[PDB]
């Protein structure tokens, strides 16, 4: 259990139940003590959030012909934030807010995290990513970090194998239930979470 | 007894032999007990749909001799009594008047020791205001003997003072036209007894007994049984002085032939003097039946008194012989119940209780049935005859012969008899009876008038309101029973037309009612019946409304997450008139856009152009808010309409000031830019955008909040009217009018009371006006506070801040920038 202690954790439109900043800090410290490192944020929906934290991230019937298949996350919670919400309406017509997830991988996998300046969709991307990882796409036990799109923020794509080895826990950064669609407000990020959110330094040259 | 539909129907044709009444009494004075006794005695039973017991049918027969003592046209020895149910506490003001308005007689129950208590005094006043003939009963006489061990003469003086108190009320508030309506024991309109033990009597009963042992026509036997009349045992003569020739005292007739027999049985039995009991009993011809013979103490007395003086019959005697039939009363009650010309074709038909004239059926209340969440109308046929299938004009509260507003020409699905808990189908029903109708539920909220005459006004309406102005959040204390709460809430809303249960975005379960008490009751019945599961109820709260005062400072704009779709809009105010029009069915969502447009353009000064472009109303698809499509040549526009509307429904249900409903908000969609491919213009994308734009627009259109306000009508003696204005001035109340009832010293003050200031109002008014005041308050209008909801220290901002905190939202109100595009 990597959730620190203090009562059952659940995800609500109301906010994440039982997850204070303090608890976060304990959880994070203990993940490091077993040799894990934080690699980015992952926003998504409440239902989803629940599955990832209790059951872990798992691919499921991906398009094998889809070469960029993987689990996208982001160093910047703001960019993650955007995906923290239902993607479609419920029968009534409500689009409720979601939750931000913090992604951790076994420290032992860092050898496979690479970075580039090309935008992942660009023609060169494919070849250059492959140059960096040592094999044709899709990514596997490796990850690539690069501009979401020209000038955009940076996203990270852990390959499905690696992603299945992650450990995710809740963030102390809340989504707004009364502003679904707004951009994450920099002041709602707790300072203490900011302290434990540095990213590892990724390699720009192949191994 | 059991009757067939025919028997019942046949009985309902002889209106001259029907009695429509209620029982006015404080609950702690055997109200429920006495009533039962009548049911256990003359309760009518029919020879799978259950309802909420609203009226009980009673049958009683009398001798051709008794029928004669009836100073009012009759026919036959059979009688049908309709016992219409009443509330337990007086606070239920509005429904107290409801029951009264459909009755003609009344059985007022007063207590021996305590006499006429304030409460009963008040309801009696109201009854007198509707021209109800009272008939009194002094209950709990037992408590006088067993406890106080009072003497024959002291107990007499008691009743005397009591009967006197009552008549002080009866004469001061009854209408002169009605004539002397005071109660007189010697005239058989005052019974005495004990609901506990189950006994009660009338001078007229002992007078029919002692009737011949003295050679008297009971007329003069009962006349002697009360007041100053003495019978010297020695002289064996009747005198009118409490002393014989020498100066020795003489026992009054009442104490001699009434109170004495009863006083001995009590003294004998309760002292266990087994030698006397048998002797004493045989003299009164009281035959114990085997098993009862061994009884002793209370157990015994209780059985003796029942065989001796059957409480049920004493009451049933007064009801038939003194309470007016649905013929005598309507002649002098019609004018008061018809809000049209006192010479109108119908008003006349009311007076004459003519079953041939155009229908004039009064719906006093809607009662919950088992058959679905449907409700059956309960009322009385004042004129003509109602019959299954007959199509009728259902004239609601706002109807007026002139216009077509609030009218619903439909067909009466089924006519049924309100046999208490069960209903019994009946073809027709002539004027003068209390009947039930099936199939009006979706036309009449609670009260209303049913007619056939196209020129028929409504009958004295009873102001009721379905406006949720008070609500609370319900939670289960023990999470396990949660599903049991989800059921009762659904159950509760099904039992009452005016309660409301729903879920907020926050996922809370809300219960909203007509007022402090109305909700209060609803909550009890939830934690005790509908759910019977322990719950965590939040403190009461007044429902507000979020609105705008002007047009958006500048164009509001937002884009979807895609960053491919944009919505440009502006918000502007809607005129109270229009909003009311929308609230009052004039401007209708379901109308023909063209017809509706014609109306708004014409009667409300709207550009027929804009009105023809209405996309929807809100919330709940029919609220006083609109979205007008003012775009110009936006390809694919219609493909995002449903989303836009959907969003509007959420935007108007919970606004940006502090989660409250929007009211009188106009949203004009100025422009829209849509991705060429549908894939990217889905709901997930448009819905949030519009929602945010709307908020932005809203916040830019000079925000303000509205507070609801009640219209309280108060009945009160000129003497206590003081306390009224007293409390009104400490609640921000606004006096609208104060009048007096011609004859009596009964003022009737009407004022405006801010709902958010009405908490515990009745309680305080109680102390103030010595409890003589009788309130009647209903939702009246929405008032726009002047202060800035955005300024924390202002008055509205104070409301907003607290509310925001309560909901655990960010203490400050989002500026428009949060919803405008983050450019
Ligand atoms: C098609 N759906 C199963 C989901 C999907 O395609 N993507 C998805 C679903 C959730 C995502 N959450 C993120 O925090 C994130 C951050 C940087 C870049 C992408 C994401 C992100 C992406």
């Amino acid at each position: 259990e990597f959730l620190g202690d203090g009562g059952d954790v659940s995800f609500s439109t109301r906010g994440t139940q039982n997850w204070t900043v303090e608890r976060l800090l304990q959880a994070h410290r203990q993940l490091e003590e077993r040799g894990y490192v934080f690699v980015g944020y992952h926003g998504t929906f409440l239902e989803a959030a629940q599955s990832i934290v209790f059951g872990g991230v798992r691919a499921r019937s991906q398009d094998l012909d889809a070469i960029w298949r993987g689990f996208y996350i982001a160093g910047d919670p703001a960019l993650a934030y955007g995906y923290a919400q239902d993607q479609e309406p419920d029968a009534r017509g409500r689009i409720r807010n979601g939750a931000l997830l913090r992604v951790y991988v076994p420290r032992s996998s860092l050898p496979g995290f690479y970075r580039t300046s090309l935008t992942l969709a660009a023609p060169e991307a494919a070849g250059e990513v492959e140059r960096l990882i040592g094999h044709p796409l899709p990514l596997r036990l490796d990850a690539i970090t690069g501009p979401e799109e020209e000038g955009g923020r940076l996203e990270t794509i852990l390959g499905w194998p690696l992603a299945e080895r992650t450990v995710v826990i809740p963030s102390a950064i809340p989504t707004d239930p009364r502003n679904v669609g707004g951009d994450l407000d920099p002041s709602s990020i707790p300072d203490k979470e900011q302290a434990i959110s540095a990213l590892p330094d990724y390699a720009s040259q192949p191994g | 007894v059991a009757f067939t539909v025919d028997q019942m129907r046949s009985l309902m044709d002889k209106v001259t032999n029907v009695r429509n009444m209620s029982v006015i009494a404080h609950v702690d004075h055997g109200k429920s007990t006495l009533t039962d006794s009548l049911v256990q005695r003359a309760g009518i039973i029919s020879a799978g749909i259950t309802i909420k017991s609203t009226a009980i049918s009673l049958y009683s027969e009398m001798s051709d001799e008794d029928v004669k003592e009836i100073k009012q046209k009759t026919d036959g020895n059979s009688f049908l009594i309709n016992l219409i149910d009443s509330p337990g506490h007086v606070d239920f003001s509005s429904e107290v008047t409801a029951a009264l308005r459909v009755t003609d007689g009344a059985l007022v129950v007063v207590d021996t020791i305590e006499g006429v208590c304030v409460q009963t005094e008040t309801v009696l006043r109201q009854a007198l205001g509707e021209r109800i003939k009272p008939v009194v009963v002094i209950n709990k006489v037992d408590r006088a003997l067993l406890e106080l061990q009072v003497s024959k003469e002291d107990l007499y003086q008691t009743f005397a003072r009591t009967v006197e108190s009552v008549n002080v009320i009866v004469s001061t508030y009854a209408d002169e036209v009605l004539g002397d309506v005071q109660v007189y024991p010697a005239r058989g309109t005052v019974a005495f007894g004990s609901g506990l033990h189950g006994w009660a009597f009338t001078i007229r009963q002992f007078a029919t007994r002692y009737a011949k042992k003295f050679g008297v026509d009971k007329a003069k036997m009962m006349d002697r049984l009360w007041g100053d009349s003495f019978f010297n045992p020695k002289t064996k003569k009747w005198t009118n002085k409490d002393t014989d020739a020498e100066g020795k005292p003489l026992e009054r007739a009442f104490n001699m032939f009434i109170l004495d027999p009863i006083f001995r049985l009590f003294t004998a039995i309760m002292n266990f003097k087994k030698d006397e009991i048998p002797v004493l009993l045989e003299k009164l011809e009281i035959v114990l039946k085997g098993d009862e013979k061994d009884l002793e103490g209370k157990a015994l007395l209780k059985v003796v008194m029942r065989k001796f003086l059957p409480a049920a019959d004493a009451l049933l005697e007064m009801i038939v012989l003194h309470l007016p039939s649905p013929v005598t009363a309507q002649a002098y009650r019609a004018e008061q119940l018809y809000e049209g010309p006192a010479d109108d074709a119908n008003c006349i038909a009311i007076k004459n209780c003519d079953p041939k004239a155009d229908l004039m059926l009064y719906v006093s209340k809607m009662v919950p049935t088992s058959d679905k969440g449907r409700f059956y109308a309960f009322g009385r046929v004042f004129a003509g005859t109602v019959k299954s299938g007959q199509k009728v004009r259902i004239q609601g509260p706002n109807y007026v012969p002139g216009k077509k507003d609030d009218l619903f020409i439909k067909a009466i699905q089924r006519v049924v008899l309100m046999m208490g808990r069960f209903v019994e189908p009946i073809d027709d029903c002539p004027a003068g009876n209390i009947i039930g109708l099936v199939g009006i539920d979706q036309f009449l909220l609670k009260t209303g008038t049913l007619t056939t005459s196209e020129t028929a006004h409504n009958m004295k309406v009873m102001k009721f309101s379905v406006s949720p102005v008070v609500q609370v959040a319900v939670e289960v204390k023990n999470a396990n029973d949660l599903p049991k709460l989800v059921e009762g809430l659904k159950r509760l809303s099904k039992s009452d037309p005016c309660v409301l249960t729903y879920m907020s975005e926050s996922g809370e379960h809300i219960v909203a009612g007509t007022g402090e008490l109305h909700l209060e009751i609803c909550l009890q019945d939830l934690e005790h019946d509908h759910a019977g599961v322990p719950l965590k109820i939040s403190p009461p709260v007044v429902a507000y409304r979020e609105t705008v005062e002007s047009e958006s400072s500048q164009t509001a704009l937002s884009k979807s997450p895609n960053k491919h779709n944009r919505i440009y809009l502006k918000a502007e105010p809607i005129d109270e008139e229009v909003s009311l029009a929308i609230e009052n069915g004039i401007i209708n969502p379901r109308d023909d856009f063209k017809a509706r447009a014609r109306i708004m353009a014409d009667d409300y000064g709207w550009d027929v152009t804009d009105a023809r472009k209405i996309w929807c109303f809100g919330p709940d698809g029919n609220g006083p808010n609109l979205v007008i499509d003012q775009t110009k040549a936006v390809q694919y526009l219609h493909e995002i309409k449903d989303s836009v509307v959907a969003a509007f429904q959420w935007a108007t249900k919970e606004g940006p000031i502090f989660g409250e409903e929007m009211r009188s908000v106009r949203v004009n969609i100025l422009d829209v830019t849509l991705h060429a491919d549908a894939i990217h213009r889905g709901g997930g994308q448009i819905i949030p955008t519009m929602r945010r734009a709307t908020y932005a627009g809203f916040l830019l259109a000079d925000p303000k909040i509205q507070e609801p306000v009640f219209l309280v009508e108060i009945q009160c003696p000129e003497q206590a009217v003081g306390g009224i204005y007293s409390v009104l001035n400490k609640k921000r109340g606004q006096v609208v009018s104060e009048e007096q009832r011609p004859g009596t010293p009964l003022f009737t003050v009407k004022a405006y009371l801010p709902v958010n200031e009405s908490f515990g109002f009745t309680g305080e008014l109680r102390q103030a006006t010595g409890g003589q005041a009788f309130p009647q308050m209903v939702f009246d209008h929405w008032s726009t506070l002047g202060s800035d909801p955005l300024d924390p220290t202002s008055k509205a901002g104070e409301i907003v801040l607290a509310a925001r905190k309560r909901h655990g939202m960010k203490e400050e109100v989002p500026g428009w920038q949060e919803y405008y595009d983050k450019l």
